[PDB]
């Protein structure tokens, strides 16, 4: 298209590329000329400088920085090219129609269209740096789900983007709420029709986006308790063990292929979703400390093709066999040795997985700022998909949560019992309000200067049912 | 028909054109019709239709800006076509010229825009131009993307975004590319060669398959560096409005290991995807070098993905591929065969006439004086290629500079506006120019053409007309050969004493069939021989095949004929296809000791005597070099030349040498004590009085037994 | 289908797993046929190449071609111009023993190969394909094809003066008018140049004793020399006398002796190779 693909996307990238990132550095003593010219150590610092990143205890360079340094290497303006975009997702599916003289790949192949060897080798770019959750609240609660029940859980992770200045062009995900999808919990593991999941989340996603958010991830809780006598958990996922085992991975791998992230510098448009995973082991010690984690661009493109699946070792993942419509090429991760030589082993049988992931660093807001929560809630009405423990959402626990408040007034105390967010999908998922009437309400309950949109609100006939049947019911 | 005149408009409007009336009636126009017009370049702008009889039938009057947008000029032809499709612009993004927004204060939009487009309904297209007068300011703005596009009518409730930084002007005029054939020039033919060899395939593919036959693909120019091979390059691809892709070698080469492969690839794939498209692989050379050159496996693995990538493009894709390299022999041997760059291009160094084109190209923005001959700097610039003639023409203008200099205060920032219209080149500044000249071009090996007729050449009518049925014959009448089944004769040898005037022979032949002539001296085959030179005899007769019907000619062939060197000779000279216009003329002074085994049938076997002139021929000789030289009126040559019997043309241009050194000396001598405008025939007298003849009467002697030898070797 | 130049451009480590896997898929799905197009590439003469990873190569295909002699129904086929510059290792029992050689077409050939490429082309009824196949020697086929290619580029060249290039399109009439005349294919042969003739090619000769005049004892003795062993070696079998070897023609200048080489060449039916004075 003689130049850049044109195509919209996250305000969040647009800004950041506006940005360059460079790091500013004064007269080193070593210089060598005037005050006015500057020779080779008191050049700005490019974004993507990894002696910084790895003297600042960075493990990765904020995807962003990344592209500036693509684009850097090459694309040289005003001539030398016609523009080759700089980023493209690898594909390792064999191409079915190559047709040089032979025939499709199940009675024929060239050496044109045979996936060439996979060199599995770490990721350098971490596409988004820091999660964070708003609200100790948020996972309080769905820890206590494992508290009470004992069972496993697990969870996607509605939220938004923005900057984050601690890195060079780095991105975090700040997480609004926690929506349960319907899943069968055990002991050892957890269960969930697929279909079923899929068909819920597209409506809640849809509700989600008219209020604002967007689904950024999924969180699940691996938590053993110990034989100590206050509650402690043992550190079953540390450097000698697996951080993820095989299924985790695949599951998180498959995610992010179904989440791509628009981009504006691929063929395609899509490179290497931005999409979070979270889990909770617990720390050396008997903590409940959470982790982040993100499956490096080549595990996204490699489970696409199987190629890979669980295996009895949690820390390896076992490779597939070739077949019809499934060609799988010899596989070689790239490892580093005590000498500073990198060492190329055949792993066919299994490999780590320590190869597919790149950690992201969890954290909580500063204490001492201001409070721009979406939602001042989430110790209220009882979360959706709570059927196994006692909690359950009907008339009743309305009746006994938000009707005296409503009943008579104090529109300070409401607003707060009205910016829950299950609460909205309940209510919602009702039907009683109209469509209009509800946008309102989600407007009321998702932003500040809400006075009039309240009044409004409460005038509505459809809130004036919604309080009449609540008394009248049981 | 729609070939409208082009004519200055009387409006300032942008997006007006104001057309004849019969010429609406021919094309069935209106007024407020927005017609398409196309002018040269492949430009096209969109017009808002207005009839007008005062221009006269066929003619259209457009303002500037379009004309500028067109790139075209006052009396040029225009083609209007209707354009009833032209949707509303949903939005309109235009920027700004930093320079003529300069001193503007407030929101530039409500200022110039917004009456501009508001009840206006202009069309606008990417890539045009549009000036809005306001007030007592005149700003210039570009239309920097439109939606719909490319192009759509900006409506009342189009909206514009004005919004982004400002764009210096610099750009457009510095990157001055889309550059046309009219900026190329003394090099027509393998302009046209190539022409003929990419715009067909593209422009009109359907032809190949009426004939049903695979086009060619690669195609590889080379020549000597700064003949313009890149220029050439990128005036076709403009030309052609395919999808050029210019990829350069010292880039490719540059990246890590690794990565040079992905480049291509992707370079490779881009070009296939996007087709038509048109590939050029700048400094090939430096990419694929000849084998035994670097054999680094990172050297190996780019060439090897070349090949691959060339090989496997053989499809119903409209790509082609063209490289650059200073010398034929340079790539690798595996990319000139079948499926690769199997068409040649040379370029060779310009005549006279493409001199006079270059300089007139490139002094067009000078800033030059009256006293301009620029016909004299292209007959005293002999082997400057195109950049040379560039460097000379900045080193002109510095010399003015610092001949101007003396009004100019350095420490002063500041200068007067009056000194810099006193600016201005003059014939003294291209004269110095000359003399801090540096060509290097001859120092190998060139294609050139020589204009030489049977003029410089006195007397040897038999020899003329020898050379004549032996060359000028085949070539224009090779029908008359075919049906007698005669294969025309290859190459002569030329033997005789020293300054006889074989080059001008040779040249004159080269000149007489229209042929390109080559020349390889002495010097150069001795350092072929050493193994130090850039070139190879194998290259100069694949520069001989592609630049034919050309004409070979070795000088003094004696000194490696006394051998690999000529065996290598013998190996091309055999090697070349007989029907191919290729003449092989060989010069020397000791016949005899030529290997006998070059003088064998189906080589050169042909020898040809070049005698001494004679009177009447040293006459002529004397006449032809003093043709551009003051003489004495009433003088006669006719004396002098009857007293040089014996002597050779060299010994006559001493003789004039001599009688012009003596004139300047008088006349420099006459000047310093301040006349003699021509040289009296006493200069004259006083040069003979040193002649001294080159050729002693044992070595005529010995020319004479030689030639009686061969005669009676022929005579039974 | 494996290339020699596709193989080699791939990245360290990597141009020797996809032989493996080639190898491996053609036994899997046998019966299988392998061409290992320009095998030079991958496995020149020793001592071109000293890089480690020219070498790695080089006894990859070794283990692979040793291993694959089994009862498995597959065969390999390589192709190389030179036939000394593949690795001589290459050329033992087990691997590449049997050699085929291709030499430059003769005038038949050359007919047949014009005909196969001249079927689509609109020539013109003035067209003597059987003098064009005469004309042409030591013309590969490539170059038949070029010539063909050439001609009609220069059909299309002088067609162009009515042709208008800016119109995108063409009159139909001109376009269906397009017709190769024999001037043509005259003048792509003047353009054209073969190159195999400049290395040693085998071609056939069809020189008969009538070409020649004279030398009816040297005609008699060569006869007796050369084409007895060859017609009927069950005689000389049965004498149990082997025949001579070589002969060696000697005399003036010009007297035909390659002429008389040929027509030996052509009685024995055999091809014929050339090694002149610069060679
Ligand atoms: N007609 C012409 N022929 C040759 N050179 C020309 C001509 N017109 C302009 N030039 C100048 O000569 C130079 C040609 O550069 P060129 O040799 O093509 O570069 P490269 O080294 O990439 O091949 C440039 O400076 C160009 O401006
Ligand atoms: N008709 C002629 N016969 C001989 N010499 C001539 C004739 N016309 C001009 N010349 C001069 O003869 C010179 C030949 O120079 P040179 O090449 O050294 O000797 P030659 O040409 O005999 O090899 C040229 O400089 C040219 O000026
Ligand atoms: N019987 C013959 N005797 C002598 N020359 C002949 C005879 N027949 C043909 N020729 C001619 O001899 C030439 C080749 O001569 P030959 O002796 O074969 O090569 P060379 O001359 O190199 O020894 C051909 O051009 C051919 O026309
Ligand atoms: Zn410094
Ligand atoms: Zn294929």
């Amino acid at each position: 298209r003689y130049g850049p693909l044109r195509i919209k996307e996250l305000a969040v990238d647009e800004e950041l590329e506006k940005e360059d990132g460079l790091i500013p550095r004064q007269k080193s003593k070593l210089c060598k000329h005037g005050d006015r010219g500057m020779c080779e150590y008191c050049s700005p610092l490019p974004p993507w400088d990894k002696e910084y990143h790895e003297k600042n205890k960075i493990k990765h360079i904020s995807f962003h920085s990344y592209l500036k340094k693509l684009n850097e290497n090459a694309n040289k303006k005003e001539n030398g090219s016609s523009y080759i975009s700089p980023l493209s997702e690898p594909d390792f599916r064999i191409n079915k129609r190559c047709h040089n003289g032979h025939e499709p790949w199940p009675r024929g192949i060239c050496s044109k269209c045979q996936p060439s060897a996979i060199t599995l080798q770490q990721q350098e770019f971490r596409m988004v740096d820091h999660v964070e959750f708003q609200k100790s609240e948020i996972i309080n609660e769905f820890i206590q789900a494992w508290r009470y029940t004992g069972m496993q859980r697990f969870g996607y992770m509605y939220g938004s983007y923005s900057k984050y200045d601690n890195t060079p062009l780095g991105i975090k995900a700040v997480v609004e709420a926690i929506y349960e999808p319907p899943q069968h919990d055990e002991q050892d593991g957890l269960t969930m029709d697929v279909e079923q999941v899929k068909n819920e989340m597209l409506q809640i996603d849809r509700q989600a986006q008219e209020m604002g958010l967007s689904r950024i991830g999924l969180i699940f809780t691996d938590l053993s308790d110990a034989g100590a006598g206050d509650g402690s958990v043992f550190c079953k996922r540390h450097k000698d063990s697996f951080f993820l085992s095989s299924l985790e991975v695949i599951m998180a791998a498959r995610h992010q292929t179904r989440h791509p992230n628009v981009s504006k510098y691929s063929e395609q448009g899509f490179f290497s979703s931005k999409f979070v995973t979270c889990v909770i082991s617990g720390n050396l010690e008997g903590e409940i400390d959470i982790s982040s984690y993100q499956v490096s661009t080549e595990a996204e493109a490699l489970v696409t093709a199987d190629m890979i699946s669980g295996s009895t070792f949690p820390s390896m993942a076992y490779i597939n066999d070739t077949t019809d419509e499934r060609y799988v090429p010899e596989i070689f991760y790239m490892k580093s040795n005590e000498y500073g030589i990198t060492v190329k082993e055949n792993a066919k049988p299994a490999f780590p997985v320590d190869y597919l992931l790149v950690t992201l660093t969890h954290g909580f807001p500063n204490t001492d700022t201001e409070t721009n929560s979406k939602f001042v809630s989430s110790t209220g009405f009882p979360w959706s998909n709570r059927q196994a423990m006692g909690q359950s959402q009907d008339y009743q626990e309305l009746k006994k949560y938000l009707f005296n408040v409503a009943s008579s007034g104090d529109f300070n105390l409401l607003h707060e019992k009205i910016s829950n967010f299950h609460l909205l999908l309940y209510i919602n998922s009702l039907q009683i309000l109209s469509p209009d009437e509800w946008k309102l309400l989600i407007e009321s309950a998702v932003k500040n200067e809400w006075e009039e949109s309240l009044l409004k609100l409460v005038s509505s006939a459809g809130w004036q049912t919604l309080v009449m049947i609540l008394q009248e019911s049981g | 028909d729609n070939m409208l005149l082009v004519d200055d408009a009387i409006n300032d409007d942008n997006s007006v054109i104001a057309i004849n009336s019969n010429t609406m009636d021919k094309l069935e126009l209106f007024r407020g019709d927005t017609v398409l017009v196309k002018g040269k370049k492949r430009k096209d702008t969109v017009l808002i239709v207005l009839i007008d009889d005062e221009l006269e039938d066929g003619a259209c009057r457009i303002n500037r800006v379009v004309r500028n947008n067109l790139r075209i000029r006052l009396g040029d032809l225009v083609t209007i076509h209707p354009c009833p499709d032209i949707k509303y612009a949903t939005r309109i993004s235009v920027l700004p010229i930093a320079d003529t927004i300069e001193g503007i204060t407030g929101n530039l939009f409500d200022v110039f825009l917004k009456p501009y487009f508001v009840e206006a309904y202009r069309p606008v297209r990417k890539g045009d131009h549009f000036v809005v007068r306001g007030g007592m300011r005149q700003v210039e703005f570009k239309v920097v993307d439109v939606e719909p596009e490319e192009y759509a009518v900006v409506a009342q409730d189009t909206i514009i975004h004005w919004e982004g930084e400002p764009i210096n002007r610099e750009d457009e005029e510095n990157n001055m590319n889309e550059v046309g054939y009219d900026d190329i020039g003394g090099c027509r033919k393998q302009m046209a060669q190539i022409r003929e060899m990419v715009e067909l395939p593209l422009r009109h593919p359907q032809l190949f398959k009426a004939i049903g036959i695979k086009p060619p693909r690669g195609v590889l120019m080379y020549g000597p560096p700064g003949t313009g091979k890149t220029l050439m390059a990128r005036a076709v691809a403009n030309e052609t409005g395919a999808f050029f892709f210019l990829i350069n070698g010292p880039e490719v080469m540059s990246k890590m290991a690794g990565e040079s492969e992905s480049n291509l690839r992707k370079a490779f794939e881009e070009a296939e995807k996007n087709a038509p498209a048109i590939i050029f692989i700048d400094e090939i050379d430096s990419i694929a070098p000849k084998r035994d050159k670097t054999n680094g496996e990172v050297e190996r693995r780019v060439v090897s993905q070349l090949l691959t990538l060339m090989d496997g493009m053989k499809a119903r894709s409209n790509v082609v591929v063209i490289a650059a390299t200073n010398r034929p022999n340079s790539i690798d041997p595996a990319l000139r065969r079948f499926g690769r760059f199997d068409r040649e291009v040379d370029i060779g160094i310009p005549d006279a006439t493409g001199r006079l084109e270059v300089l007139r190209i490139h002094t067009k923005n000078m800033k030059l004086a009256d006293d301009v001959d620029l016909e004299a700097l292209a007959a005293e610039t002999h082997g400057y290629v195109g950049a040379d003639i560039a460097s000379l023409c900045s080193e002109a203008a510095m010399q003015q500079i610092r001949e101007k200099m003396d009004l100019i205060d350095l420490d002063e920032d500041e200068i007067d506006a009056e000194v810099l219209d006193s600016l201005g080149v003059t014939m003294d500044n291209f004269r110095f120019a000359l003399g801090n000249s540096n060509p290097s071009a001859l120092r190998e090996t060139v294609v050139e053409s020589v204009n030489v007729t049977w003029d410089d050449v006195g007397g040897l009518d038999e020899i003329k007309e020898e050379l004549k049925e032996t060359v000028e014959y085949p070539v224009l009448h090779p029908d008359q050969y075919t049906k007698f089944g005669l294969s025309p004769s290859k190459g002569v040898l030329f033997y005789g004493p020293p300054g006889t005037g074989k080059t001008l022979l040779a040249k004159a032949v080269a000149t007489e069939v229209s042929a390109n002539f080559i020349s390889v001296k002495g010097p150069e085959l001795l350092s072929m021989w050493y193994g130090e030179s850039e070139s190879n005899i194998r290259d100069i007769f694949d520069k001989a095949r592609a630049a034919a019907p050309t004409v070979v000619f070795l000088d003094e062939l004696d000194s490696i004929a006394k051998d690999r060197v000529v065996n290598q000779l013998l190996t091309e000279m055999d090697g070349m296809n007989a029907k191919k216009n290729v003449f092989v003329i060989g010069a020397t002074n000791r016949p005899d000791q030529i290997d006998p085994a070059i003088l064998r049938p189906g080589r050169l076997d042909q020898l040809i005597y070049v005698p001494l002139p004679d009177e009447n021929a040293r006459l002529s000789i004397l006449n032809a070099q003093l043709r551009k030289t003051p003489l004495e009126p009433g003088l006669e040559l006719t004396a002098i030349a009857k007293a040089t019997q014996g002597f050779s043309g060299a010994d006559l241009l001493y003789i004039v040498q001599r009688a012009a050194k003596y004139a300047i000396k008088d006349s420099i001598e006459a000047h310093r004590q301040h006349p003699v405008p021509y040289i009296t025939k006493e200069h004259f007298a006083e040069a003979m009085k040193t002649a001294k003849r080159s050729v002693s009467d044992a070595e005529l002697r010995r020319y004479e037994a030689y030639s009686q030898q061969m005669k009676a070797s022929r005579g039974q």
